């Protein structure tokens, strides 16, 4: 026989899908559904969501194909859950494979054996755990990976593209020590340039303590010691699926207003910021429309996918 | 002992009705005549025999009565028994004489031509059973998959054909034609097979032919003929390798793409064997869909270990059809200069194709523009002695982090065939350079490279990549290699100024970390600088809402050229060759003084590039000569060298914004 061991959706999982498709909070309790064990973070979570889901996959005619889905970074002192975060992105993800720092060889490539990953783990989550300390090497192959969503293989050899459109999420240790906080919003990063910008969302967490917020943790952590998750999962293939939200009338005009207010003011506030920014702003709209299950794309959704930018970029 | 039971599908009338299949036919005299005759008039060996017109077929022999047994479902179910049996009836209705075909002429006929003359004249007088079909052949026949545009009949079910997994195939699909698809592994080198090899006697002679079976055969000696037999006493013989036929055979592994397989396992290489005309087609490195009867070929021995049996199978070749087999090679120019003329016709062709390549992204015409001539390129010159100049364009593409650069290489690495896309780190120094056991520029040459990240090249690259604006050349002196290769290529190089963007405070040339040496080589350096802009960037904002929105980008109205019959008009266009008139000559050198003492004067710092070398002037003749051809020329007129400065002094000067 051999069974295994460690969707289905029947008739009445839809029902409660459908059912709940229509109130208008979810997104929060949802968002909170991911962190049983973890404190706040709610922007976080959501961006993991927003990942899960991913802006449909848009196929030009006779024309190369918009990037659908949306990567992720997370930078903060250690203790900030980023490498614990990850594995429970790992569980509910339906694939994808994980990689942790060095790593490789290859990472995805085929290696074109005589005489990997990022290939294997295409339409899903790839993990990337001390993303920093992977050598220059492969960042270069990254780079080709994420945003053209094809890789190249010339090596001797078999000669060919091959799809890897994987999403992706990383998470990297600030430059030396815990200097993450108050150092500079460059300098901190330690990985330039292209890279940082090929994430659409950069998040920053701090370490730093308080009391309140100290005995805040306090209980959480006792009782951890001593609307079902796996819904979750089920939730979420339906609305992969069903049905691509297309693109409305409704949003445009905020993006647009939203996408030149931040070049034009953070440029003096921060950086950095291109049209890559505003592909991401529309992944998130209609990322967050899969979430509304809406078969149309709308303003309420482009004002979510600005916050969370606004939250990633202050 | 050995028990036997019927089966619906019969050979015997099946034959009838490859014997109805050949030689008569309508639908495309018939093909199956001319297509055999050509074959007995020995210009021709490989009979590709295509399941299409099998399928064309029974329509004909059903509906369209009267009605027969299926074939196309009952040859690939088997698909070996129909080689040693839809292919021998060719046999029965082959063209005898067939016209011309003498004797010597061709080698080794001469020797079964006297072997049955010598065999009639001998029996006609010893009367006063016959040679093998098998060795009088000197043609191979090969089925082809149906894929098919015509297989939507529909007999549905009936495609295999169907370009499966190499995991995807089981031990249910032995004995059965399947298609796979896989990067070709090993591709072992071709050795000569055996059929028949009729050894020879000695005394009284005659022939034996010893039927080559399965892998090996076991030779014999004895004596088979009765004269040499019992008296006296048994007669010896020998092989004759003059005589045997002998099949080219090459065998190669095959894993899988990668791409196929799974989360976890790993890539499963599959072996498979060529015969006859198919061989050498096959290449190290090619992602091809192989077509083939998959068949065992067992034991050899062993024997003991297994037990039971385990065949262990291989794929006999049958079609080959690779993913990617081209300008400028083409005879005609029949009826597509009819293709070419839709485009033409409208007219302002330039701008047309120019905005029609890579629409997915909004603005920088004169990126595009230029990018036109890139792919067009010419004419290069050779000065008789001689020497070359080129030949080529060589384009760079600065600025960040945004305004999507990259995309434009993606775009142009797409259209262009021998376009190859490559990164700095990436693609290795020994990526560029060939091993000895190349790639990138060897790889890719009589068409356009494309570099991402120019940057974090390092050294060694940019060495290479300094050199081959020499052209026609790399040369490697390391090691087992003295040679020096020639690249055609073409490069574009996309490139990100100084960190973080183009620090206006500093001068240009300092926010290009790039040395003076390589950019005198760079013709055209579009130096993309992103000042934000509330009009347009609204404009922009529109288009990537748009698409998104929508797939298709231009309304209202604008035609995007696809980028098929895009190629043709360009490959069209390469093939003319312009020439100069004494005006523009003259226009284009005027212009050139004016050009370089006006950047001269402007003085040191800022500004610049100087000193405006005569790689410009040769360039802006060259990209003069480009845009000629596009009008297809050989005039070359003043407004196309004007062009071509516009296009220069619109590069640069930018950075004034
Ligand atoms: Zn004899």
């Amino acid at each position: 026989t051999v069974y295994p061991l460690h969707q289905m959706l029947t008739d009445f999982d839809i029902r409660n899908i459908n059912k709940l498709s229509k109130k208008k909070d979810i997104f929060d309790i949802l968002s909170q559904s991911l962190a049983p064990s973890i404190y706040g973070h709610d922007h976080i979570k959501k961006a993991i969501l927003l990942m899960l889901m991913g802006g449909v996959e848009k196929n030009l005619e006779n024309g190369s194909h918009l990037r659908g889905d949306i990567n992720i970074l997370m930078v903060g002192d250690p203790s900030t859950a980023k490498s614990q975060l990850l594995r429970f992105v790992l569980n509910t993800a339906s694939l994808a494979i994980a990689t942790t720092g060095r790593g490789s060889s290859g990472v995805g490539l085929t290696a074109a054996v005589t005489t990997g990953a990022m290939v294997l783990a295409d339409r899903g989550v790839v993990c990337i755990d001390e993303f920093d300390k992977m050598t220059d090497v492969d960042r270069v192959a990254i780079h080709e990976v994420m945003e053209q969503q094809t890789v190249t293989i010339a090596k001797a050899g078999i000669h060919t593209t091959l799809n890897a459109r994987c999403s992706v999420i990383a998470a990297a240790n600030p430059v030396f020590g815990q200097y993450d906080v108050n150092r500079d919003p460059h300098q901190n990063i330690a990985l330039p340039d292209s890279l940082l910008s090929r994430f659409d969302l950069l998040f920053v967490v701090t370490d730093d303590i308080n009391e309140i917020r100290d005995r805040s943790i306090s209980e959480h952590v006792l009782r951890t010691h001593r609307v079902t998750i796996p819904f979750l999962r089920k939730y979420v293939q339906y609305a992969k699926e069903r049905v691509i939200p297309q693109l409305t009338q409704e949003a445009i005009n905020v993006i647009v207003k939203n996408y030149t207010d931040l070049r034009n003011d953070d440029n003096t506030k921060k950086s950095p910021i291109t049209a890559r920014t505003l592909e991401t702003l529309i992944r998130l709209a209609t990322a967050h429309a899969k979430v509304r299950l809406s078969k149309t794309v709308n303003k309420v959704d482009a004002k979510v996918a600005a916050n969370l930018l606004r939250f990633a970029l202050l | 002992a050995l028990p036997s039971i019927q089966l619906p599908v019969d050979y015997n009338n099946l034959f009838n009705e490859i014997t109805d299949f050949l030689v008569t036919f309508k639908q495309d005299g018939p093909k199956y005549m001319a297509m055999l005759q050509k074959v007995a008039n020995r210009e021709l060996n490989s009979v590709i025999i295509d399941l299409d017109d099998i399928l064309q077929y029974q329509n004909e022999k059903f509906l369209q009565g009267t009605q027969a047994d299926d074939l196309v479902s009952a040859i690939q179910q088997n698909a070996n028994h129909f080689t040693e049996l839809f292919c021998r009836a060719i046999d029965n209705n082959m063209p005898l004489p067939t016209k011309e075909i003498d004797y010597k002429d061709d080698v080794l006929d001469v020797i079964l031509n006297q072997r049955r003359l010598r065999n009639e004249r001998m029996l006609s007088d010893r009367t006063n059973e016959l040679f093998p079909p098998n060795l009088t052949r000197r043609y191979f026949l090969y089925f082809k998959p149906l894929s098919q545009n015509c297989a939507r009949r529909y007999r549905k079910k009936a495609i295999s054909s169907k370009p499966l997994s190499v995991r995807q195939i089981k031990g249910d699909f032995l004995g059965q034609l399947i298609t796979v698809r896989g990067i070709i592994t090993r591709v072992s080198d071709v050795k000569p097979a055996v059929e028949v090899i009729a050894y020879t006697c000695d005394q009284c002679g005659y022939e034996v032919f010893q039927e080559v079976n399965s892998r090996t055969f076991t030779p014999l000696s004895e004596c088979t003929s009765e004269e040499c037999s019992q008296n006296q006493t048994k007669g010896q013989l020998f092989m004759s390798t003059r005589a045997s036929k002998f099949s080219a055979f090459q065998e190669c592994k095959i894993q899988e793409l990668s791409q196929q397989v799974p989360v976890g396992h790993i890539p499963r290489s599959l072996n498979i064997h060529v015969n006859g005309t198919l061989v050498r087609s096959l290449s190290p490195g090619d992602i091809v869909d192989v077509t083939g009867i998959f068949l065992p070929a067992p034991y050899t021995g062993f024997k003991a270990l297994k037990a039971g049996l385990l065949t262990e199978t291989y794929l006999e070749a049958q079609f080959v059809r690779q993913h990617k087999k081209k300008f400028a090679s083409f005879s005609l120019t029949s009826d597509v200069e009819e293709r070419v003329m839709e485009l033409i016709t409208s007219g302002d062709v330039y701008n047309r194709l120019a905005k029609s390549i890579a629409p997915e992204i909004y603005g920088n015409l004169d990126v595009k523009k230029a990018l036109l001539l890139l792919l067009v390129g010419g004419v290069d010159k050779r000065v008789g002695d001689g020497m070359k100049i080129r030949g080529d364009i060589n384009v760079c593409l600065m600025g960040d982090p945004g305004v999507a650069k990259s995309q434009l290489l993606k775009a142009i690495c797409k259209i262009s065939p021998r376009g190859v896309y490559t990164t700095g780190k990436g693609s290795s120094g020994v990526g560029l350079t060939a091993a000895v056991m190349g790639g990138a520029l060897v790889l890719a040459d009589n068409g356009i490279c494309c570099i991402d990240e120019f940057d974090k090249m390092d050294e060694s690259d940019r060495t290479a990549i300094h050199e081959v604006m020499e052209q026609q050349t790399i040369s490697i002196s390391k090691a087992g290699i003295n040679t020096t290769l020639n690249a055609r290529t073409s490069i574009l190089a996309a490139a990100n100024p100084l960190y973080g963007r183009y620090n206006p405070r500093l001068s240009p040339l300092d926010n290009i970390n790039l040395p003076a040496a390589l950019l005198s080589r760079f013709d055209i350096l579009f130096l993309m600088l992103d000042i934000p802009s509330r009009d347009d960037d609204e404009k922009l904002a529109e288009h990537v809402t748009y698409v998104h929105m929508h797939n298709k980008q231009p309304d209202l109205d604008f035609t995007p050229v696809e980028p098929s019959k895009m190629r043709e008009y360009i490959a069209y266009a390469k093939t003319k060759r312009p020439v100069m008139s004494e005006a523009v000559n003259d226009y284009v050198v005027q212009a050139y003084i004016r050009l370089r003492q006006d950047s001269k004067r402007e003085m040191d710092s800022k500004f610049s590039f100087g000193q405006a070398t005569p790689r410009t002037l040769l360039g802006i003749i060259r990209l003069s000569q480009a845009l000629a051809k596009l009008r297809l020329a050989d005039m070359v007129d003043i407004d196309d060298v004007e062009e071509a400065l516009r296009l220069v002094r619109v590069s640069k000067e930018s950075l004034y914004q």
